[PDB]
């Protein structure tokens, strides 16, 4: 068969004697080659550069609005704020890890996310 | 030679903004008040152990420190990290290098990037494949050594290596002084003021009141 194939901490790689050749023939279902993509995603909170297909609309402020921003998901009041973002932070978070300020993605400016007035009745 | 690294080699743990808060965090952090093997730029590039992951600094007045190399063997038998600044730029690279004798920079390629006066602070750690820079320069007044007093380090670099390291040296620019220290994984307590900015820290292990 196809003898050019061969196989021997999280994403190790290393390159009797080790390596073993796959008999890949056509005769050959668990004995036949399957071909595999794994993806790994970085949601990691720097600026996000592999987005979704989802179009981006105008920005609001000073108005309760649900807000998605990279993924982040949420509602609340958009402010302009005074927060100095260091260059590689994207989010600001508050004592319970919600997110309390963003940066847009497009223009990079900084927001304050202020949950819609609320209270008991 | 040796000296004691004081407060320093804190450096923020991950890519968040936090304000007039003081966070708890565990990570590989040089720890508070550790020895620093030293080494002079004058008059000395061996090779090191990289342990856990490394602090590396240099104090400098002409930039004769200019890269690193690490991996394991170092003898092109594996895949091996090589790191550069070339004046205005940076290159990266990972080949199976056959490194010099007494490697010096002169006054399978899997992956590549491309981009006293002063104290210089890097860390660098191996996670998951993944090898991360964090750093941060500053002039200082002390002419001798690392000065005393905190400061910390912001994440640069981040690169999909998928490569091992225990060994590491650094290229000297041939025709100032350099520190080393290991991480540890350590619980540090890390003040953030109004600014955003960490401007102290704990580090819990150092001693019964850090606990
Ligand atoms: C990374 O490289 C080191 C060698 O520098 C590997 O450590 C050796 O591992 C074998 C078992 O696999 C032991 O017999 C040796 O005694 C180890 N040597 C040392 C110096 O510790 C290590 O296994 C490699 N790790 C990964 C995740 O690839
Ligand atoms: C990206 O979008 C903003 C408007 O949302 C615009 O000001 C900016 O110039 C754009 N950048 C590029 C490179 O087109
Ligand atoms: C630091 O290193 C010196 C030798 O250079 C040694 O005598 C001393 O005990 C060490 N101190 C600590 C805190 O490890
Ligand atoms: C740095 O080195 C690269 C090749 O490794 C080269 O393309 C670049 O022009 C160099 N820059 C300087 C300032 O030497
Ligand atoms: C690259 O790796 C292969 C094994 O996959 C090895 O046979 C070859 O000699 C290496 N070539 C270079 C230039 O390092
Ligand atoms: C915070 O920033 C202001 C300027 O925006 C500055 O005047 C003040 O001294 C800073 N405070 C601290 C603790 O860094």
């Amino acid at each position: 068969g196809n003898y050019n194939y061969l196989y021997r901490k999280p994403f190790e790689r290393d390159i009797y004697f080790p390596l073993q050749s796959y008999g890949f023939q056509p005769t050959n279902v668990g004995y036949q080659p399957y071909r595999v993509v794994v993806l790994s995603f970085e949601l990691l909170h720097a600026p996000a550069t592999v987005c979704g297909p989802k179009k981006s609309t105008n920005l609001v402020k000073n108005k309760c609005v649900n807000f998605n921003f990279n993924g982040l998901t949420g509602t609340g009041v958009l402010t302009e704020s005074n927060k100095k973002f260091l260059p590689f932070q994207q989010f600001g978070r508050d004592i319970a890890d919600t997110t309390d300020a963003v940066r847009d993605p497009q223009t990079l400016e900084i927001l304050d996310i202020t949950p819609c007035s609320f209270g008991g009745v | 030679a040796y000296t004691n690294s004081f407060t320093r080699g804190v450096y923020y743990p991950d890519k968040v903004f936090r304000s007039s808060v003081l966070h708890s965090t565990q990570d590989l952090f040089l720890p508070f008040f550790s020895n620093v093997t030293w080494f002079h730029a004058i008059h000395d590039n061996p090779v090191l152990p990289f342990n856990d992951g490394v602090y590396f600094a240099s104090t400098e007045k002409s930039n004769i420190i200019r890269g690193w190399i690490f991996g394991t063997t170092l003898d092109s038998k594996t895949q091996s990290l090589l790191i550069v600044n070339n004046a205005t730029n940076v290159v990266i690279k990972v080949c199976e290098f056959q490194f010099c004798n007494d490697p010096f920079l002169g006054v399978n390629c899997t992956f590549e990037y491309v981009s006293f006066k002063n104290l210089r602070e890097f860390v660098f750690k191996n996670i998951d494949g993944y090898f991360k820079i964090y750093s941060k320069h500053t002039p200082i007044n002390l002419v001798r050594d690392l000065p005393q007093g905190f400061s910390a380090l912001e994440p640069l670099v981040d690169l999909p290596i998928g490569i091992n390291i225990t060994r590491f040296q650094t290229l000297l620019a041939l025709h100032a002084a350099y520190y080393v220290g290991y991480l540890q994984p350590r619980t540090f307590l890390l003040k953030y003021n109004e600014n955003g900015t960490i401007t102290d820290a704990v580090d819990c292990a150092l001693d019964p009141l850090s606990e």
